[PDB]
């Protein structure tokens, strides 16, 4: 085998290492810690063995798998969390009688003792397999199959043994493939090297919403299927909190919760969560964390496992794309992960480039996006799929002008900003028209448009509303407000409705957490009516202090519909709000008086 | 202030009276298991540590 | 064998490659002394070494070294209690040693088993201004971050001195049932001010429960980066064996960053941002995984860390980072210091991610959160209309922002005024607010929902 | 008012007084445990030179400290370092030390044991060697009491807990 | 000892170095230059030589001195203008002509010239003697003694050879201590390196003041001696100008003046000003000359001498903590002081960190401030010194943002600024209530009260008087004089007489220079009790100009108080203040009626 050279920080130097790659998955050491081979120079490779290399003895031999680091798709992967090494930290509880992974864990990459349920789908002996066609399925969803079950992509075939219904471990062989004679027995999982993506027959066109379910960032800018999404964060800007809405809300059938080396405390809360909450579409359960599957680490949990947290987390979300599954993949924090590069190439000795960073952040980034989309099954049968990445990223520079915010936003499609001077008057998330964009908005508005709102017209005037605002208030500040109409006061004034009723939504209930498309609607339409009428009774004669005076109670009663549930009224729009309209062309009759 | 600096006296007295039970229980189970312990430290010391 | 060379505090060895990571080395000098060492780096048949003592005064061919066959692991007991350390575990009063009972490692967390259920449950300090705005749980770490001049150093005597002095009856209403202890970590502070925390501690009743650790900047950079991983040590260990809460008060933070810097010059290392590590996550991040509740879910270690700002900025790289690993920040603001307020908690910016995840029910309200909400969204819109005042004049302002101007002036002489002697109850603080709050009329107050509302303006 | 203040600052003079008292206290009740600690050590040590004054009981023990001290060093000539009244003993089985040696090792026995001509304490130190390699930089000092001054830093916890907890 | 390798600029490197400490002081080849041993790779040193290398060739040997970069500290240093590396530059003018060193050439740290009278201490024939223990004393000037002689640290042991008294030379031995064999000769003056620290058995919270006796300085921020303080500069804009007043009225048991890296009038003025001034305490003999020490360093001289310089002060001024001695020690600047470090950093080929300045700055700015304070003496009589650091600081880069000054007044308890506009004025410390503070104030207003002054209640209302009335001042421009009234306008008059009596001072009188703790506390009692009474007055029925008129000859007496003597009423309470309370209230009923 190898032999170790050199154990330098966490860095690990071994000589006579031979087939060896770079990204090769190898063991160091009699303990058998999680290391990469991450470069080679001459004989020696240079391993970074991120697993605590504390205690590690020279000389004991080194060991390749022979293939890159990995994940295992099938089974058991629902209502179970792991780390971004792949190695089930459940399994770790019973045992070590811990929760994390300190060293020495040699467990295997899935729990394979356990048993679940194989049902047989439309295949027979003597039928025709390719990749990604939908041998089985394993019920393991809140509702409906979870883990339903492909030949490995790269195969093709006539079957030859179909094992019927009944349980299986996961070991166990169920299946065998001829093609040039014996390709492989295939059993309930396979392994599927991190490093490379699953195959798919084709990307497609994203142009089907994603529900967010918070009011403000559904309006601005509404999310599609298999968007990218960059958002930059500083602390306290409630970032489990829209996490946590779009695992519940989301119209996605899977949601991938992941840690890219977070606090942990942070990460049990989210975790205890998902069981006493219900799904919409009466799960079981556990019904939320039945269609959950949690990636989390920890801050110093190893940076191999940080590294890969973000591949692992995507190579899952794929295989459930591949089986016809939408998925939303919420990665968070993803600049902690340009941490990770920063770092790696440090303790190497590369050199890096712009303002510490290097310079391969920037591919590595785009690579990962794009393995996100849209897409039409891999597989004969044909269904579509989707992999919606939105990924959150912070400042390093505490501004916007630094390398990490700037690259991720250069590929991005929908850009949520970030605002201090909102954050502060209390509003989570906080957004402005001049920071955001979504390119798929316009095909978006439209779709939501035959639902039944308005929804075109009313985006399109929500940006100018909240721009001409902000102008408008340069110059009082500076200036004075003396100086300035009645009607700029106007502008000002239905703004900051839409500032306080929108942009906080942070929730304190799931009544003021939810927010759906037609409640959405609604909101805004009572506001823009506001203005229209208010304009013109002013102009007619009406000071402004006696408009302000008269509207009031309603605009408190716009203020306060949040609070209060929606399945009331008709459907899902208030009675309240309903009411709402008639009561505001009542109240202009009376100001313009 | 004067049971503050007199005072504090009688609290050291008190320091001084709990401790003559602890110093004498301390040589009482360390002189019966002293030759216990040597026996281990003996085979460990000739051996690796 | 023999030094080969030395540079700065790491020396180069020329040794044989056989020793374990974190393994002692002991380098005997001609002078007499030994001086201890930790193999930073293993290489064929070279190490280099960081040395404990000293920094120099280290020959080439004439000193030799020998080794310990043991890794760097603090011996840890619970008989450091009621004693005075330096940071390198060793008793400064000169009578008997730490010992141990237990070998820890600082290389890694031992056993890891942080947090599976969120910290939920209240911890009080006996201070409207930190429990009210800011929600401290049993875990969770909160930082206070303060600017160049101030008393960084007074606040945190007031937490200490006033936490343990609620805990009774705070016991009755639930959120203690357990020992408490507090672990005291000093890089980079004056002799006076040490002082003073040592007669916090006489002042609770914790003198006897807590360990110091002293280091200077006058002592090695080497012993300065052990001293609060040598406290998170002796925290986890009371807190794991017989289920403690202990809090832990490391002060300073950039201290700590100070060190890693010279021992980034010193290695081959290239500085990332701002003339800081590239590896400075790396390190902050190893003092933050260790936070969070320890297996039997009655033990903790509980986390107020001190950051003084080393340029008075926060786009400066230590507190972003130091912000974004930790759960919220506590501000103090300079022109409050100058004033005259105490406590000078400006609560601008001051917020804790835990707020409604931080409180349940049967000792805190509710509502204590949502009253929160209320009190930092009209501090801020106050302090817009101060701006606005200040500016404009109060003739051209507007009915909004006189109602405002006015909640501000109040909230900084009443809320965040209060004593440091002296203990408050979060019923209490809430009861505080509800008066102050009371200066708008319904359409205005909408940040809390109706039925609380109606009851309470 | 202030009477509260300066009579609060007086009443904190007075458990400023409890304290130290009640510290001081606890640093009796350890200091007591060590001194006992330590007489169990002057026992080990009274057992120490008393077998290392014997030549035939101390001969397997002699060997072993030689041989374990060789792995680790792991280089082709060895310097060992002994008093003088152990030399003949090291002298009486240098063939059984090589052995010993290159049957615990992957590598070929030692090619020579060279018995120094430097000496150590007869005062302080009793029986056993500082084993160096070809040069003398490396050394272990694999003495009897340095042994047991080693075997104390881990053994201690061992024992306060069984007697002490 | 070594040969030399090779010489690249001021840096040389020399091999075959097989045993030589990363501190030891070195001679490199036949120009017998000054350096010391950075770093060591190998048998190869790196030593930066701190004198030019113009005539030293490779291959020319280097003997080592045998001990580490130390300086000998002994009688006769007093009355004496010093380098870093303690050179006596006027022996220097001497023999070369010259007040700069010739390279190449070195002289004997201490005269030689010089014999002093060395009487037994209370150690006799086959006494045991031990730490910081006094066994004898010298004369240090003629007038007086100041230099004890103790047992050096690390030293312990029983005296097997006492000299009786007698004089004797700085060269020849003494006394003899048996610990372990002839542990070693030792001297009159004793040896101890630079960068450590002198020991004590331990160090207090500080209390007491420094002896100044700037009436401003002691009561409106309390001067502590035993305490770190930051003093904004720019150069000769007041800066100098306050450390030269701080020299005179102060009359501390020893001052130890640390040129880091002037411009060298300065230093030239330090020299020749002292000896004609006058202590005052009222001793002769050059005065404050006599009483001060000198380290005086242009930024010219070589850098070594610059970076030693503050090292050399503070291991000095322990050493006087441990005999017992209050030090003031006087520092200009820490700017410049940086500086040196910065460019040895830049020579070497070592990376300095933030803003171009290195990365071990931080840690010796820090150790140097904490390493001043109020201790007890190592030893047997503990003793009581303290050590007070003064540091000036000007902008460096020309940013006094940058990170030299922000991280100083982090760890500074002391601030006291310096302004342009005040220093024209005379007002010197330039000082009003917001560009300095001290938290000292709480300990030391404490230490003041109990000696008898009513000092706390009164320094609190001197703060309020003069906020109150810059505040008064800004209403008066934006508001109008409506919102002025008489009750107002005793306030902006209390607070310019305050300015007068106490910021205003340069020394026009002796009696303007010394004043004591009682005399400060005196005229705050003066100016308070007029403001109380003119205030009640006015409300009874008076106004601003007659209140004025009618006060009269007592304010102008109260005003000339620093001109007059603070003898009169004994020798430090003066009567004319006794003597106010009674014409006050006398004055009051003229006033009112």
């Amino acid at each position: 085998y190898g032999a170790i050279y050199s154990v330098s920080g966490p860095v690990v130097i071994a000589e006579n290492m031979i087939g060896c790659a770079m990204y090769e998955l190898v063991k160091v050491g009699h303990d058998n810690l999680v290391g990469e081979v991450i470069r080679i120079d001459g004989d020696k490779a240079t391993i970074q063995v991120y697993e605590e290399t504390a205690g590690l003895t020279v000389g004991d031999p080194v060991l390749r798998t022979g293939k890159p680091l990995s994940v295992e798709l099938g089974p058991g992967l629902m209502e179970t969390i792991y780390d971004g090494i792949q190695r089930p930290l459940k399994a770790i509880k019973e045992e070590s009688q811990s929760i994390y992974i300190p060293r020495g864990i040699d467990t295997p990459a899935l729990d394979r003792t356990i048993k679940w349920q194989f049902t047989p789908g439309k295949f027979q002996v003597g039928d025709h397999i390719s990749g990604g066609d939908i041998y089985g399925s394993v019920f393991e969803n809140s509702l409906i199959s979870s883990h339903k079950i492909l030949l490995p992509p790269r195969s093709r075939g006539t079957i030859t043994w179909i094992a019927p219904a009944g349980e299986y471990t996961l070991d166990e062989k169920i299946l065998e493939v001829e093609f040039d004679g014996k390709k492989s027995d295939f059993t309930l999982y396979h392994t599927w090297p991190v490093r490379v993506p699953r195959p798919v027959t084709e990307k497609l066109s994203a142009d089907y919403p994603l529900l967010t379910g918070q009011r403000v960032l559904d309006a601005l800018f509404p999310c599609v299927q298999g968007g990218t999404t960059c958002i930059p964060g500083a602390f306290g800007c409630g970032k489990t909190v829209i996490s946590q809405s779009l695992s519940k809300y989301s119209n996605s059938d899977a949601i991938i919760y992941v840690g890219c080396g977070e606090r942990g405390n942070e990460m049990a809360e989210v975790l205890m969560e998902f069981p006493e909450l219900y799904t919409e579409m009466s799960g079981t359960k556990e019904p939320i964390m039945k269609r959950t599957t949690l990636v989390a680490n920890t801050s110093n949990m190893p940076v191999a496992a940080r590294e890969a947290s973000i591949y692992t987390g995507i190579t899952l979300a794929e295989y459930f794309r591949d089986q016809g599954k939408n998925v939303s993949m919420i990665a968070d924090s993803s600049s902690r992960w340009a941490e990770a590069l920063r770092e790696i190439s440090g303790r190497l000795g590369e050199m890096p480039a712009d303002q510490g960073f290097p310079a391969y952040l920037g591919a590595k980034l785009a690579s990962f996006y794009e393995r996100a989309g849209k897409a039409v099954a891999l597989g004969s049968p044909d269904r579509t799929g989707s992999v919606s990445i939105v990924a959150a990223v912070s400042p390093a520079g505490g501004d916007f002008s630094d390398p990490v915010t700037t690259a991720t936003l250069g590929i991005t499609q929908v850009f949520w900003g970030l605002d201090k001077k909102l954050a502060q008057r209390k509003h989570f998330p906080s957004i402005n028209t001049s920071v955001s964009y979504s390119k798929y908005t316009n095909v978006l508005n439209k779709f939501y448009d035959s639902n039944y709102p308005e929804f075109p017209v009313l985006r399109d005037r929500m940006k100018e509303i909240l721009s001409n605002a902000e102008e408008l208030e340069q110059v009082v500040q500076l200036v004075g407000k003396s100086a300035l109409s009645d009607s700029d006061k106007i502008t000002l004034d239905v703004a900051t409705l839409i500032k306080e009723d929108f942009l906080q939504q942070n929730g304190y209930s799931t009544y003021d957490a939810f927010c759906p498309i037609w409640k959405t609607f609604d909101m805004m339409r009572a506001f823009i009516s506001y203005h229209d009428e208010a304009q013109k009774a002013v102009a007619n004669g009406a000071n402004w202090s006696k408009l302000a005076d008269s509207t009031g109670d309603v605009k408190h009663a716009v203020s306060s519909s949040k609070f209060f549930e929606p399945s009331r009224g008709e459907k899902e729009v208030h009675g309240e709000f309903e009411k709402l309209l008639s009561t505001m062309q009542e109240r202009f009759a009376e100001s313009t008086d | 202030e004067q049971k503050n600096a007199g005072g504090v006296g009688e609290l050291e007295k008190k320091a001084e009276a709990g401790v003559q039970g602890e110093l004498a229980e301390i040589k009482k189970i360390a002189e019966k298991k002293k030759d216990d312990v040597v026996k281990i430290l003996i085979e460990t010391v000739i051996k690796p540590s | 064998n023999t030094v080969s060379g030395v540079n700065g505090p790491l020396v180069i060895l020329e040794k044989v490659k056989f020793p374990r990571y974190n393994e002692i080395v002991n380098l005997t000098l001609p002078d007499g002394t030994v001086r201890q060492g930790q193999v930073l780096e293993i290489r064929g048949d070279r190490a280099i070494v960081q040395v404990f003592e000293g920094t120099s005064g280290i020959d080439v061919k004439k000193t030799t070294v020998e080794f310990t066959g043991e890794s760097l692991r603090i011996p840890v007991s619970e008989d450091m209690l009621g004693r005075i350390f330096d940071g390198s575990g060793r008793p400064i009063d000169n009578g008997p040693k730490v010992f141990a009972e237990d070998y820890l490692d600082i290389n890694g967390s031992p056993i890891n088993p942080y947090a599976r259920i969120y910290p939920e449950e209240m911890i009080s300090t006996g201070v409207s201004a930190i429990d009210t705005m800011n929600s401290i749980a049993r875990g969770q770490k909160i930082p206070i971050f303060s600017a160049s001049g101030l008393p960084h150093n007074e606040i945190a005597a007031q937490i200490c001195r006033q936490a343990g002095l609620v805990r009774p009856t705070k016991d009755v209403h639930d959120g203690h049932e357990e020992n408490f202890s507090i672990v005291f970590a000093a890089m980079g502070v004056n002799l006076e001010t040490a002082r003073f925390f040592k007669q916090d501690f006489e002042e609770n009743g914790s003198l006897e429960r807590t360990s110091l650790f002293l280091n200077l900047a006058n002592d090695p950079t080497i012993e300065r980066i052990i001293t609060p991983r040598l406290a998170l040590t002796t925290a986890e260990y009371l807190a794991y064996q017989t289920e403690r809460h202990v809090l832990t008060i490391l002060t300073d933070m950039s201290s700590y960053a100070d060190a890693l810097r010279e021992v980034s010059a010193a290695r081959e290392e290239v500085p990332g941002r701002r003339g800081y590590p590239g590896y400075m996550y790396t390190d902050l991040s190893t003092i933050y995984e260790r936070a969070g509740r320890v297996e039997g879910r009655n033990g903790s270690i509980t986390q107020i860390p001190i950051l003084t700002m080393p340029n008075d900025d926060i786009t400066h790289p230590i507190p972003d980072l130091t912000g974004y690993i930790t759960e919220g920040q506590i501000f103090v603001d300079r022109q409050l210091h100058n004033k005259g307020i105490y406590p000078p908690i400006n609560v601008l910016p001051s917020l804790s991610r835990l707020m409604k995840s931080a409180i349940g029910e049967g000792m805190t309200r509710k509502d204590h959160g949502d009253v929160s909400n209320q009190l930092y969204a009209k501090y801020a819109i106050g302090k817009d209309a101060a701006a606005m005042k200040a500016v404009v004049g109060e003739e051209a302002l507007s009915i909004e922002d006189k109602l405002s101007l006015e909640f501000l002036e109040k909230f900084e002489k009443t809320f965040i005024t209060q004593g440091a002697y002296e203990d408050r109850t979060v019923f209490e603080s809430l009861d505080q607010a509800w008066s102050l709050l009371r200066i708008y009329p319904k359409e205005m107050l909408n940040r809390i929902s109706p039925k609380i509302l109606d009851e309470f303006y | 008012g202030n009477f509260k203040s300066k009579l609060k600052k007086a009443m904190l003079s007075q458990q400023i007084t409890k304290s130290t008292i009640a510290n001081k206290m606890r640093l009796k009740v350890l200091s007591a445990r060590e001194q006992s600690l330590d007489g169990i050590f002057e026992e080990t040590k009274e057992k120490l030179s008393g077998i290392a004054n014997n030549r035939d009981e101390y001969k397997p023990i002699l060997q072993s400290l030689i041989v374990e001290a060789l792995l680790k060093l792991l280089e082709p000539k060895a310097i060992v370092k002994a008093l003088e009244r152990d030399v003949d003993l090291i002298e009486s089985m240098k063939d059984d030390i090589m052995r010993e040696y290159g049957e615990k090792a992957q590598r070929a026995p030692l090619e020579e044991i060279v018995i120094s001509n430097d000496y150590l304490n007869k005062d302080l130190v009793s029986g056993g060697v500082v084993v160096s390699n070809a040069s003398d930089k490396i050394e272990i000092n694999n003495t009897l009491e340095e042994r047991l001054k080693l075997l104390s830093e881990e053994a201690l916890p061992a024992i306060r807990l069984e007697l002490y907890g």
